[PDB]
């Protein structure tokens, strides 16, 4: 039994980054609205 | 010749290098994930931030 490797564990690495980016961009979406709005 | 009776009964055994008792390290309680995966946790963590 050997320590767990990153690759054992990349994909969820990718999801949380997929999530952080996917979150930037729906907030900055928001802004956009807002912007043009007013 | 005619020997007497043995005075010290021997066979053939099995010779290894004795092992170690290993005593764990400090902090050996890190060792189920690599030194990557902990490094790239603080990563995460400041990213998700
Ligand atoms: C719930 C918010 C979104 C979470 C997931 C966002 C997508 C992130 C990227 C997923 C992994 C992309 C790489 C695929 C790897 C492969 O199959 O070769
Ligand atoms: C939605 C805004 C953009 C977000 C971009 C995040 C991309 C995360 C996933 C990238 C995967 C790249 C590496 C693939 C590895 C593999 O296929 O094995
Ligand atoms: C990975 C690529 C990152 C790109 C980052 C660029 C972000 C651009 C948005 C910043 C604010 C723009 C505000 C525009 C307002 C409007 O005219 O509606
Ligand atoms: C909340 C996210 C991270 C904070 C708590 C996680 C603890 C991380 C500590 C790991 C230290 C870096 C790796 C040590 C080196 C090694 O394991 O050999
Ligand atoms: C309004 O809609 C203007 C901004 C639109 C584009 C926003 C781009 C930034 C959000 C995505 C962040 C991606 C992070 C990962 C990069 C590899």
């Amino acid at each position: 039994t050997s320590a767990l490797s990153l690759s054992n564990v990349a994909g969820v690495f990718y999801i949380l980054v997929g999530g952080l980016g996917l979150a930037m961009l729906v907030a900055l979406i928001e802004f956009c609205y807002k912007s043009r709005a007013e | 010749i005619d020997f007497s009776k043995p005075f010290m009964s021997l066979g053939i055994s099995i010779m290894i290098k004795k092992p170690q008792k290993s005593k764990p390290g400090v902090f050996s309680f890190l060792d189920p994930l690599a030194y990557e995966i902990w490094m790239c946790i603080v990563f995460a963590y400041i990213g998700v931030s």
